């Protein structure tokens, strides 16, 4: 809305886009993943849903 | 419209006008900031040399007559050139 | 030059006057006059701030009315920035203009139907609305006021519904200022518009200044098949 | 009268071309509004009436208005013979849409019945009547003598020939769909140069129509 | 139009066109319009 | 409007109840819970047809429960209401709001902004009621409402009408 | 002297956000500046146009 | 005006669904839209200026003639001449006493047409077609 170069709303929407995919898995190849302020990961739907002691 | 258009001489833009009812005809040159005004007389022409399609650099030369005149002329469009 | 050039001008203009800023109308008028503009020309010319053109070229854009082209050249410095060139698509701004202002008129008409309905009851406890149709089973056996299910508090009146004239009087005082643009889109579609382009506005052009760093002349390039 | 031409001027407004009898018009015209037969059959001598006994100094405005009194009286007085012909285009190379509405004669004998009547004897004489049993049938009257004479001649005075190819052997027509033909353009040319070089005092040239007159004579000067 | 390879960068797609290469990132509302422009029969033969 | 309809119904029948003559009392329960209950996907269903042989079915044990689930298939007189459908009624309650007409098993609820201007509410008088300057709205009077619409839940069906429609109103 | 012509819809005006001073001048060659209301201008930035092909 | 419905606004260009619909009693050029817009709720006054007789939205209809004074007189003319059905069988014959009968009637409905003498014509009429 209030204008911007486009170097700033590609780095906006690719901030949003690894949001949003963090929000969905955490684990990603090649990807840095989302950190808590306690140093631990962000416990992701996926890391939530796979594994052992997932819901299924 | 084909008697006017934007050009460039020696590195300055400009406008290039014919002044064709008075007589004898002449080309001006006319700054675009207003720092040099010139006009040429088409009593003294020898020679014209034009540029094809084929070439990336467009570019007119006029080659007058008794050392000779050489005035040299960027247009930025095909059609107006 | 044409008239119906001269026409599409008075178009942007207008619009440009009516429904937006006045440094819209200047970087507006700014690509009318010049008919190629890059980012220094406009800096140049107007003495325009990036940021302050940012919010402008952004609207401009999101309305289709100035269209950018991506192309770079090769200077004799060889320092090949990526300008921008600003110039106009005519006939998808007039589409543009045309679409904008048939929604806004539609979009009014939207909202004169839904104030056509009655006035319907409120809940200021809860801020709720309520329609005439919802509101028949929170009646109370006292038949005396709208009881709420939530707040049980007694409802108020909607001041809705009698703003209709209101909305009617919208509705003229936005339909014969723009008869203006009716009238020219009634020369307009008259009329045939050309498909013009980059190439085709740098028939065109006027220079901004004495030396641009952009250089209008079109580089072909060997497999762009965009 | 002023509802009769606002009727005809709801009429105007169509987009295909309305072929009718004058019945199915009044028929329409009396379902639509209540406008009968019979005083349309008198519209034209009661607008006569009126604009004298008003003694208006200036009817040019009024001239038209005429038009719509003879249409009046035409299409009711008459049911059988004649048509009516309610055309979206008046040309069709106009892009701006001119209705016309055409009230037809059909009939050619309706007109000249009450000469073959009143008159007891007629001589129909033309130079180039052929043939000449056509016209006892498309006018309805009958003939006592019928007779076209060949003209005796020591030499012959008149040499009529028929040309079908050109100069090269080339097939010739005028007819309109065909007039834009290099082809015909060249033989028609080279024709009329070599008649005209050959032709001593003068010329008369004649054209099927003055459209194809203009595109051939603008072919010829470019 | 020739069909550009399009390869995966990270969490974004790129496409490179052939020369007769230009590389540049795919915008998402562009895949998006296009999934917009694909009919019923082309994603039915893909088993949407 | 009334309606003559072919519905089903599931019913969970008791464990208790499971005596050599079952059959009246499943044909009890179904009748108890059907005569004037109101079904948004059938309207008030009020009275049941084809008493000598009405469809049971084989009653399904519940994997749970123990009661068992019968498929009662029945012929029934019900009346569902839709919008555009003019009903006669009569007023059964009157307020400043509007009044509620009843017509058949339902509560119509025409509002104060659906009644043209001259209809007024006056409390003063008993019963509180509506007047105008050529007819007057009581409690248990003659009128024709329109149906402008009508909402249904599960279990209940409330429909809006009104009197501004000409040759409508009291007869 | 550039307000009152800035009024009568003559010049265009660049003026700066911290105070209205008159820095760059224009010829307004349009007409008038005013001649929508602001209810309405929000009213046409509310609303969105569709894409290129959808027209 | 005879492009844009002086109610609405709306122009042709603009919106080329709207459609001629007049109110037969006093005659004022509208669109469907605005048939659609204040008459749905009820029977209200004629939103024009100057002008506040009640009129129905069921008795709308389109007029044919494009002019408003012709189409006052072919309406009139219909709701004269549904009782005034007499024809020359009627007379036996006698054409100067239909022809007397057809001034008449013409009288009647220029009467009725310009308003100067509606009254005693208007109920004239009543009488005839209460017989
Ligand atoms: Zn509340
Ligand atoms: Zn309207
Ligand atoms: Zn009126």
């Amino acid at each position: 809305h209030n204008g911007a170069p486009h170097h700033a709303i590609e780095e906006a929407e690719s901030l949003l886009q690894f949001h949003v995919a963090t929000y969905m898995d955490n684990d990603i190849a090649g990807q840095p993943q989302a950190l808590q302020k306690s140093g631990r990961p962000v416990k992701s739907i996926r890391a939530r849903l796979k594994g052992k002691e997932g819901r299924i | 419209m084909s008697h006017s258009g934007a050009a460039i001489f020696e590195k300055v833009s400009g406008i290039i006008a014919i002044n064709e009812d008075v007589s004898p005809a002449e080309l001006t040159w006319r700054s675009t900031d207003g720092d040099k005004v010139h006009t040429v007389v088409l009593s003294t022409i020898d020679k014209l040399q034009a540029t094809p399609a084929s070439s990336e650099k467009m570019m007119l030369r006029l080659i007058g007559k008794v050392k000779p005149q050489r005035h040299m002329f960027s247009f930025n469009n095909r059609t107006v050139m | 030059d044409r008239p119906i050039d001269d026409i599409v001008k008075n178009l942007l203009k207008f619009v440009v006057r009516g429904f937006y800023g006045g440094s819209f109308v200047l970087v507006l008028d700014a690509i009318l006059f010049h008919s190629v503009l890059a980012e220094d020309d406009l800096k140049q010319l107007l003495s325009i701030n990036k940021t302050e053109l940012g919010p402008l070229i952004a609207r401009l854009r999101s309305d289709r009315l100035i269209s950018i082209h991506k192309q770079r050249e090769y200077p004799p410095n060889s320092k090949s920035v990526e300008r921008v060139y600003y110039y106009v698509k005519y006939p998808h701004a007039i589409d543009a203009i045309k679409w904008k202002v048939h929604q806004v008129v539609q979009r009014l008409k939207d909202d004169l139907d839904k104030n056509s309905e009655p006035n319907g009851y409120m809940c200021p406890i809860c801020l709720t609305k309520y329609t005439q149709l919802e509101a028949v089973q929170l009646l109370n056996f006292d038949r005396t006021e709208f009881l709420c299910s939530l707040c049980d508090e007694p409802l108020v009146e909607d001041d809705s519904g009698k703003k209709n004239k209101e909305k009617q009087d919208k509705l003229n005082r936005l339909m014969d200022q723009i008869q203006p643009i009716i009238d020219s889109l009634k020369k307009i579609d008259d009329s045939r518009i050309e498909e013009n382009t980059f190439e085709i506005a740098l028939a065109r052009l006027i220079p901004p200044q004495n030396q641009s760093h952009a250089a209008y002349t079109y580089n072909p390039k060997k497999g762009s098949t965009m | 009268l002023k509802r009769l031409i606002e009727y005809l001027k709801t009429r105007m407004k169509v987009l295909h071309v309305i072929s009718e009898t004058p019945k199915s018009f009044l028929q329409h015209l009396k379902q639509l509004t209540f406008i009968e037969r019979k005083p349309l059959r008198f519209c034209s001598e009661r607008l006569s009436l009126l604009v004298r006994t008003l003694e208006v100094t200036e009817v040019e405005d009024f001239t038209a208005l005429k038009d719509i009194a003879t249409f009046a009286t035409l299409i009711s007085t008459y049911e059988e013979g004649f048509l009516l012909i309610i055309e979206p285009y008046e040309i069709e190379n106009a892009a701006v849409p001119n209705p016309i509405m055409r009230f037809t004669c059909l009939d050619a004998s309706i007109a000249i019945k009450p000469v073959f009547e009143r008159f007891s004897s007629v001589i129909i004489t033309s130079g180039t009547i052929s043939p000449l049993d056509m016209y006892p049938r498309m006018l309805n009257f009958k003939t006592v003598l019928q007779k076209s004479y060949a003209m005796t001649l020591a030499k012959k005075s008149f040499l009529p020939m028929i040309i079908t190819k050109g100069s090269d052997q080339v097939a010739i027509s005028s007819r309109f769909e065909i007039r834009n033909d290099p082809s015909i353009v060249r033989n028609y040319g080279s024709m009329l140069v070599e008649f005209a070089k050959i032709t001593p005092d003068g010329m008369v040239v004649f054209f099927p129509s003055y459209l194809y007159m203009e595109s051939i004579v603008s072919m010829w000067q470019t | 139009n020739t069909q550009p390879t399009i390869r995966k960068d990270g969490l974004k797609l790129v496409g490179s066109w052939k020369k007769d290469p230009e590389l540049r990132v795919l915008s998402t509302e562009e895949i998006l319009n296009i999934f917009k422009h694909i009919s019923v029969k082309d994603f039915t033969s893909l088993g949407f | 409007m009334f309606f003559i309809k072919d519905l089903s119904l599931n019913i969970t029948l008791h464990p208790s109840f499971f005596g050599p003559r079952m059959k009246q009392y499943l044909k009890t329960k179904l009748l108890e819970e059907v005569e004037g209950s109101c079904t948004g996907k059938f309207g008030y269903i009020l009275c049941v047809l084809d008493y000598d042989n009405i469809d049971i079915q084989r009653g399904r044990i519940l994997p749970t429960d123990g009661s068992a689930e019968f498929n009662v298939k029945y012929r029934a007189v019900v009346f569902k209401p839709f919008k555009g459908e003019v009903v006669d009624g009569t007023v059964v309650s009157c307020s400043q709001h509007g009044f509620e007409v009843q017509v058949g098993p339902m509560k119509v609820f025409v509002t104060k902004h659906l009644m043209p201007q001259d209809l007024t509410f006056n409390a003063g008088s008993n019963p509180p009621s509506y007047q105008s300057s050529e007819d007057v709205i009581t409690i248990k009077s003659r009128i024709r409402v329109k149906i402008e619409g009508c909402i249904s839940q599960v279990s209940s069906i409330h429909a809006i009408g009104s009197i501004k429609e000409d040759y409508l109103g009291a007869i | 002297t550039i307000n009152q012509l800035e009024e009568d819809s003559k010049i265009l005006v660049l003026r700066t956000k911290k105070d209205k001073t008159p820095r760059y001048v224009w010829y307004n060659s349009g007409g008038n500046l005013k001649c929508i209301d602001e209810e309405f201008v929000k009213m046409w930035e509310n609303v969105q146009l569709p894409q290129f092909a959808e027209l | 005006n005879k492009d844009m419905c002086p109610i609405c606004k709306t122009d042709r260009y603009l919106s080329p669904d709207v459609k001629f619909l007049v109110n037969p009693e006093c005659y004022h050029r509208i669109c469907e839209s605005c048939v659609d817009r204040i008459f749905s709720l009820g029977p209200a006054q004629c939103p024009y200026k100057g002008c506040d007789k009640i009129l129905r939205k069921n008795k709308f209809k389109t007029q044919i003639f494009d002019d408003v004074e012709v189409e006052k007189e072919v309406d009139i003319r219909k709701r004269v001449f549904n009782v005034f059905n007499k024809t020359i069988d009627d007379f036996n014959g006698d054409l100067v006493e239909y022809n007397k009968y057809l001034e008449e009637v013409e009288d009647i409905i220029y009467k009725l047409d310009h308003g100067i003498d509606v009254a005693k014509t208007e109920e004239k009429l009543r009488t005839y077609e209460e017989l």
